[PDB]
RNA sequence: UGCCUGGUGUCUUGGGUGU
């Protein structure tokens, strides 16, 4: 209910299809062309339109709507753009696939090297997994050295021998046995080369290659037309309060379109093939350095700073990256910190909570015609007094501001509404202390808001948290809704959990001093008096008024 | 907003000149197919209706539903006063107002009759439910003047245009 | 397996319920093979690539999804978390719907 | 199809902690957007006490769809549901 | 909330309260997606109720989806890198 | 042209009408949200057959919003016009750009340029018309045109109609 | 501007010693120059010409102003530095060692 | 590695791919709470010791039931189909005595982790009805050979009447049935623990109740507790031992430090 | 009648705290 009304029906993601990008799909889901390297028009505010920051890929200020869709910087997605590439490109990340796929096919005809007649060979296209079905082809494969342009009848191939590739760094080099011995030559597969032979093959070979028809096809693999991503993808930050820093990924596709550029002047005017071997190798490095900064055996890409460039690859790996750092676990609201006290005077499932973080952490509660009135007095109370409320919050998903209010007593509460009121006791909350070793370090506890600063806790439950009162800390997280706060109550709270799973026996028990005391109080020789008896019976909650003789 | 029983139809490579709407070349596009499947998945045939059939149809279905609102104790502009929403009212009006000033077969068994023709014919065995209902709607005299009205039935010459035009002539009410 | 990983934990004197390594070496030896827990073991399987992402090696089985065309069909919890939505797991393993019949109570 | 029919129903019939859990919650948010109470309340104002009530009574109108792993479910009432 | 309490919270069987803590209270965001090429490249103007697929030429098959904004920001770097992570909201087997 | 099509609708239900009439409630508020509606996909709905006797199924709860979604299938009656169809219409004003008839529901735009030229518009008429020798076609004439063009809206469709050809104009 | 008071500084933007302070009041006064708009059209010189860039007192902190400090950097611009003051009592939570 | 297994509804432990891993949680169904250290008493003792526990003669008097505990100890001596029914009691436990002497336990422990605990349901129900004083038991031989027979058989852990789940609900309560069948024997119940009628009742539904409170809650993610039940100790934690060794195990290593064998000899 | 403000870098590095 906190996003605006769209008339879209509302799904969830049942299947997610991988796949390559074709450049029909890149041009067609993009919204402007790249060909601009000035970020700025004048240095007079509006972004040069064409350039990498134009206003059509999304608006990132607050004042500024986007020109594509007219949604706010909260609303808008970010908008793709393409740019055209003057020669095609390896993709960094598939130039082994592409030297086994070139192994595998002829550089000619760009047929098969083998056929369904080799019992071997039907036997592996028999198979059904597409990494197993192609690693049993090149496996085969491999092998045949020579296209037959006749049957091992003609085939189809054109009878040329295959040339054995390698690689060095971003290049490949193919030898062929021309024609015991005699002289050999290696030349360079150039991308385009590569591209063309492999628009020419037939999709039954595609499909016997482990490659899909509709989703992968292995052309793909070679980069012909760069998408460029929107601002969102690579924010600015302002290093002071006048000049702000342009990202990363920002410079080196303004790095990437300087070299179009450049191949594209130099192409027209002059070519020196070895301006041009120079130039489009520089291009290369570029583009693969945008993707992937960590390429063994060649020197990183450097800022200006002398760090290495931070390529879209190091932003997705490591704890720090995006499935570690951001997706598996990522920082929460409605939550707190503190230091840990003990409470001999707490019952098991109780939690002493301080009354700023009472009054910090709020639960929004639906206006119903039970707990109107109660409501009506926490909205009264303010934000300053306990009990009292934070926010009230309309239907319509506006939320009412209770300290900026000059007029919060004239406010009435319609059922339906929500009011964020404080922290109040038997709140079921989540507790933690890390590191989390095993499911019973988070148990829901009640809450109990008590004065001074430190969470307190039962002692008999230290023993399953590993936690003692010298300094640690615990995480307190407060469930937002009326489901949660059920299953909370009703699975992780501290009494379900005394039986542990690991080995069949309690996890709590008797501990420390009250340990010490149980065993000198039942002593054989220990005698207490009328007066004292009284005093401890009144001490026991569950006792029924009746003294033992 | 509503969904038709026909799903998936995800990406793909190829492209085909059979996919815009085309009445003279009887592309009706993928939800208005020749086949089609009911709620149980089982085969079902297009179904076209005539201004006959439609306004039969309508009229049934809106007299059933005044009778249930009423406890299940005819004039058009009640009929149309029983539905509600004053833009549905409206529609619901203008097109009762269309098939009342060009209903070509006001009478349930004249339009039984027709249908029977138009289907259990030989020669109709092959004729397309779009060409059926353009022929019972129009009301057309001439095999020309249909053949110029409907493009489709040119190729199909193996069929008793100019009587088949004759009987519905006949049938309709002069 | 199992007596060499119970020999393991029961030196020092504690003691692990047996379902628990029952189930560990019964995933370790489902396959007809040992499968080793590390990447070449766990990554070597049939599920997701979103799941199998998570663990280690992401870019290069990312870019092996993509290669292959992988279909994830998000049956796991991790897919799941990382896309927010209900888990097929505890509370989320079953679906409520509403009893038209009692209501007309 | 996938539904599978009363008399052939091989799951356990008693309600697992985790559906309970469930029930108890989605009944309490939907007695918190004023859906229509089935008992009696005497003084309770607490929208989780009287979904306890409720279940307790066996009058919550909710339906459990148990999902067996090849995709067929069961359908069980949480009236016909044993609850310790 | 890291990937050990996920974990602790798995073991707990709390679906809901980890839909929660890691959508809720945390980074929420909304998206629409093509029914046909299931990328998020629909350009939706909510204001003018008009939504459309530009490559697709679609205006009525598309969905919205709720997911982390972490999500969506991997999903566009992935494509980014040539790779097409397409969301699907129906099961085809 | 008017069809039979098997349509369906998600319906979503608030808590607060979850009582023993929960199913003819839904039945009315089908009704009111499909009938009349305009669909580019499908054209006009008019009419939803055995409007009272609907099978709903049983409703999900959505997780985390208490609300419960219904599939309600349907067969309903719609009429939706084709490119190239010669249809029947009948002329609702007059203007020097062209004229406006109504096919039913949907209203059609005749501009000038697809109007043969002896049907000179005469504004000194009463009412106006586009008129020649022997035709002479006003507000309430009958017309026979044929849709060329279909222009798709939110919740509208436009076409554009032709006289230009044979068997066309006045009827 | 910030959210917080402006109202304890001096002429010269800077506050006074012996001022008790409390979370998110200003302690030092800065701005810095920004191009003006098309503001002069109507504006009775009430229009933005400076932008806000003051320094805060931390949220959680609060004391009294013990003294302040203003000098010449090395390139002969203003420097200041103002140190506060507070006393903490022990209480609950405070860790102690032997 | 183990993040993605479930228990499903149908009692099996299957990942997300829908592959079994286990035809049911634990080979038995449980939950790793609700287990205790019982003793099976069909294991340990000689020969003599079982027999003189177990058997009951109605032939000869001196090794009969006593007299002063049953009621109806005048019309039991001579009877032959009630000696047919202890027959065949003796029989089945003298059969649970060697299924669980020779298969299951060659080494002979006999206190291992079982559901339900009999001892304190049994002075629970001793509490309750008073069952101290030397008065005589009503309960017929008859009714404690066919309820202990029919209890066996309403332990469910497998719904169904297909001939395999029956099977496999045989199997997975073998070694519980055991235990229930050592301590319910007739002549223990007459004599050791002197239960009357309405406390066998209630010794019975209070059995079945039990065991179907201690099954395991289809929806549990037991490979997550698995993992955190395993990797716990490990934090607190000539051959190779400790973290090494448990290295050596989860790699599948294939030289690990200190092979070794354990050859063992002919008996001469 | 003179009428009230929410908006906070980034990247490295170091030293610490609880297990
Ligand atoms: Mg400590
Ligand atoms: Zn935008
Ligand atoms: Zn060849
Ligand atoms: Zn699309």
């Amino acid at each position: 209910s906190q996003f605006p009304y769209s008339s879209a029906p509302l799904r969830s993601v049942k299947e997610v299809q991988f796949g390559l990008l074709s450049p029909e799909e890149i041009r067609a889901i993009s919204v402007v062309k790249i060909e601009y390297p000035e970020i700025m028009d004048e240095s007079r505010q509006r972004p040069r339109e064409g350039g990498l920051n134009d206003p059509k890929l999304g608006s990132i200020d607050r004042n500024f709507k986007c020109q594509t869709c007219g949604e706010g910087m909260a609303e808008c997605p970010g908008h793709f753009g393409h740019m055209e590439l003057a020669k095609p490109v390896f993709h960094i990340g598939f130039i082994p696939k592409i030297k086994k796929v070139c192994e595998c096919i002829c550089m000619n005809c760009g047929k098969l090297l083998l056929d369904e007649t080799n019992p071997t060979m039907a036997q592996a296209i028999r198979i059904r997994d597409p990494k197993k079905r192609f690693n049993a082809v090149w496996q085969l494969c491999k092998t045949k050295m020579v296209c037959e342009a006749d049957a091992p009848v003609s085939r189809g191939g054109c009878g040329n021998t295959q040339p054995v590739v390698r690689k060095d760094g971003m290049k490949l080099w193919g030898t062929w046995k021309k024609s015991r011995d005699a002289q050999p030559e290696r030349k360079l597969l150039t991308p385009g080369e590569i591209l063309n032979v492999f628009k020419h093959i037939s999709p039954e070979d595609c499909f016997r290659l482990g490659f899909n028809e509709d989703y992968a096809r292995p052309e793909w693999m070679i980069i012909t037309v760069l998408p460029v991503p929107p601002p969102q993808v690579r924010p600015s930050i302002a290093m002071d309060e006048t000049t702000q820093g342009q990202d990363d990924l920002t410079h080196k596709l303004s790095d990437i379109l300087k070299a179009n550029i450049n191949v594209q002047k130099l192409e027209m005017d002059g070519s020196p093939q070895h301006i041009i071997n120079e130039v489009e190798q520089l291009l290369q490095f570029h583009v693969a350095t945008y993707m992937d900064n960590d390429i063994a055996g060649q020197p990183q890409a450097l800022q200006k700073s002398g760090r290495p460039v931070k390529a879209i690859r190091a932003r997705l790996k490591g704890k720090e990256g995006r499935l570690r750092g951001n997706l598996m676990g990522k920082r929460v609201d409605f939550s707190a910190r503190t230091v840990i006290s003990g409470d001999p005077n707490l019952e098991l499932d109780q939690v002493g909570v301080p009354i700023s973080i009472a009054k910090t952490l709020s639960y929004p509660e639906t206006v119903t015609q039970y707990n109107i009135h109660r409501l009506t007095e926490y909205v009264r109370n303010g934000p300053n007094e306990h009990p009292g409320a934070k926010y009230v919050i309309r239907d319509n998903g506006d939320r009412i501001d209770l300290r900026y209010h000059k007029r919060a007593g004239d406010i009435v509460l319609q059922y339906g509404w929500k009011v964020e009121r404080h922290l109040m006791d038997d709140d079921p909350v989540l507790f933690n202390r890390q590191p989390s070793l095993h499911k019973m370090s988070m148990m829901a506890h009640r809450v109990k808001v008590m004065p001074y600063s430190t969470f307190r806790l039962n002692l008999s439950v230290t023993s399953p948290y590993n936690a003692d009162f010298d300094g640690d800390e615990m995480n307190l997280h407060v469930p937002q809704s009326e489901e949660t706060r059920a299953e909370l109550s009703q699975l992780c709270a501290v009494p379900l959990q005394i039986v542990s799973p690991q080995s069949n026996k309690p996890v709590m028990g008797i501990v420390q001093d009250t340990l010490c005391g149980v065993r000198k109080m039942t002593l054989r020789d220990t005698f207490i008096e009328y007066e004292q008896v009284m005093n401890m019976l009144f001490w026991v909650p569950s006792w029924d008024g009746v003294v033992p003789q | 907003v509503s969904t038709s029983t026909v799903g998936a139809r995800r990406r793909r490579a190829k492209q085909q000149v059979d996919d815009e709407e085309n009445a003279t070349l009887l592309r009706l596009g993928p939800e208005f197919a020749l086949k089609q499947y009911d709620h149980d998945g089982n085969e079902h045939d297009l179904i076209a209706l005539s201004l006959s059939e439609s306004r039969l149809l309508i009229r049934e279905a809106l007299k059933a539903r005044s009778r249930a609102r009423n406890g299940g104790v005819i004039d058009d502009d009640e009929l149309a006063k029983v539905t509600s929403g004053a833009v549905a009212n409206g529609v619901v009006k203008k097109t009762l107002d269309y098939l009342n000033t060009f209903a070509r077969f006001k009478d349930e068994e004249t339009c039984t009759a027709v249908d029977q023709l138009l289907h259990n014919s030989s020669d109709c065995s092959v004729l397309h439910p779009f060409e059926i209902a353009q022929l019972s709607s129009l009301g057309c005299e001439d095999v020309d003047e249909a053949i110029t009205l409907i493009p489709s039935l040119a190729a199909k010459k193996e069929v008793n245009l100019q009587r088949i035009l004759d009987e519905l002539n006949r049938l309709e009410d002069p | 397996l199992y007596k060499e990983i119970l020999n393991v934990i029961a030196f020092d004197g504690s003691y692990v319920n047996y379902r628990h390594m029952a189930l560990l070496v019964d995933v370790m030896t489902s396959r007809g093979y040992l499968m080793a827990i590390t990447r070449h073991g766990i990554n070597r399987a049939d599920t997701g690539a979103l799941m199998r992402c998570s663990f280690e090696e992401t870019v290069e089985i990312l870019f092996e999804a993509g290669a292959a065309a992988e279909l994830d069909d998000c049956r796991g919890v991790s897919e799941n978390v990382m896309l927010g939505q209900l888990a097929p797991m505890g509370t989320g393993a079953f679906d409520v719907m509403i009893d038209e019949k009692l209501l007309t109570s | 199809e996938l539904a599978i029919l009363k008399e052939e129903r091989t799951t356990t019939p008693y309600l697992t902690k985790y559906e309970r859990a469930r029930i108890l919650g989605t009944r309490a948010l939907q007695i918190s957007m004023n859906a229509p109470v089935l008992v009696d309340i005497e003084g309770e104002t607490d929208p989780l006490q009287i979904a306890m009530k409720e279940l307790s009574q066996r009058k919550i109108p909710l339906v459990i769809r148990r999902y067996l792993p090849d995709g067929s479910y069961e359908d069980w009432g949480c009236d016909e549901l044993i609850v310790d | 909330f890291g990937e050990m309490e996920r974990d602790c919270m798995i073991a707990h069987g709390a679906a809901g309260f980890l839909k929660e803590r890691l959508m809720e209270a945390s980074d929420a965001f909304r998206v629409h997606v093509c029914g046909i090429c299931g990328l998020m490249s629909v350009i939706a103007n909510l204001k003018k109720n008009q939504f459309e697929c530009r490559s697709c030429k679609n205006k009525t098959n598309i969905y919205q989806l709720h997911i982390p904004y972490a999500a969506k920001l991997l999903f566009q770097e992935l494509m980014a890198m040539n790779i097409a992570p397409r969301l699907y909201t129906e099961r085809s087997g | 042209m008017f069809f039979l099509k098997d349509l369906s609708l998600i319906l979503t239900l608030h808590p607060s009408y979850f009582g023993p009439q929960m199913n003819q409630y839904l039945r009315e508020k089908l009704l009111t949200d499909v009938e009349g509606t305009c669909t580019g996909q499908f054209g006009y709905i008019v009419t939803v057959l055995d409007g009272m006797n609907i099978d709903v199924g049983k409703g999900r709860i959505i997780p985390g919003s208490g609300s419960a979604e219904f599939e309600v299938k349907y067969r309903a009656v719609v009429w939706k016009p084709f490119k190239g169809e010669v249809v029947d219409a009948i002329v609702s004003n007059v203007s020097p750009i062209g004229f406006f008839a109504d096919v039913g529901p949907l209203n059609v735009f005749v501009s000038t340029r697809l109007i043969p030229d002896n049907l000179v518009y005469n504004p000194s008429n009463s009412p106006p018309a586009y008129m020649s020798n022997d035709e002479l076609i006003t507000k309430g004439s009958k017309v026979r045109l044929k849709v060329v063009g279909t222009r798709t809206d939110v919740n509208e469709i436009y076409a554009i109609g032709s006289i230009k050809e044979d068997f066309l104009g006045a009827i | 501007l910030k959210h917080g008071t402006y109202e304890k500084l001096d002429e010269d933007g800077l506050i006074a010693p012996g001022v008790r302070v409390s979370g998110d009041d200003i302690i030092i006064g800065k701005t810095t120059p920004i191009p003006p708009d098309t503001e002069e059209l109507g504006q009775r010189t009430k229009y933005h010409t400076k932008r806000d860039a003051s320094t805060p007192l931390r949220s959680t902190e609060n004391g009294i102003v013990d003294q302040v400090l203003l000098t010449t950097n090395q390139e002969g611009l203003k420097f200041v530095k103002v140190r506060m003051r507070t006393t903490k009592v022990p209480q609950i939570g405070d860790k102690f060692a032997s | 590695a183990l993040e993605d297994i479930m228990v499903h509804y149908d009692g099996t432990t299957r990942n997300s791919l829908g592959d079994i891993i286990q035809f049911l949680y634990g080979e038995d169904g449980l939950d790793g709470t609700q287990v205790e250290r019982q003793t099976i008493d069909t294991i340990p003792g000689s020969d003599k010791a079982f027999h003189k526990r177990y058997y009951v003669d109605l032939m000869d008097e001196k090794n009969s039931i006593k007299p002063d505990v049953i009621e109806y100890a005048a019309d039991i001596l001579g009877d032959v189909e009630l000696q047919k029914e202890l027959n065949s009691e003796y029989e089945q436990l003298v059969s649970d005595r060697k299924f669980l002497r020779e298969i299951v336990f060659v080494n002979g422990d006999h206190n291992w982790p079982l559901p339900v605990n009999l001892r304190r349901i049994i002075q629970n129900a001793q509490q309750i009805f008073h069952l101290d004083r030397a008065k005589a038991s009503d309960l017929t031989i008859p009714e404690i050979i066919h309820g202990v027979r029919d209890l066996c058989k309403k332990l469910f852990v497998l719904r169904g009447e297909n001939e395999l789940i029956k099977e496999a609900q045989q199997n997975a309560t073998s070694l519980f049935q055991c235990l229930v069948r050592a301590r319910l024997a007739t002549r223990r119940i007459l004599e050791e623990f002197r239960l009357n009628r309405d406390a066998f009742e209630w010794v019975l539904g209070t059995i079945e109740a039990q065991f179907q409170r201690s099954l395991v809650h289809p929806g549990e993610m037991v490979g997550v507790i698995a993992a955190q039940s395993i990797g716990e100790p490990a934090t607190q934690m000539n051959v190779t031992l400790g973290v090494p060794r448990l290295k050596e195990i989860l790699n599948v290593a294939k030289n690990i430090k200190t092979p070794a064998l354990t050859v063992y000899l002919d008996r001469e």
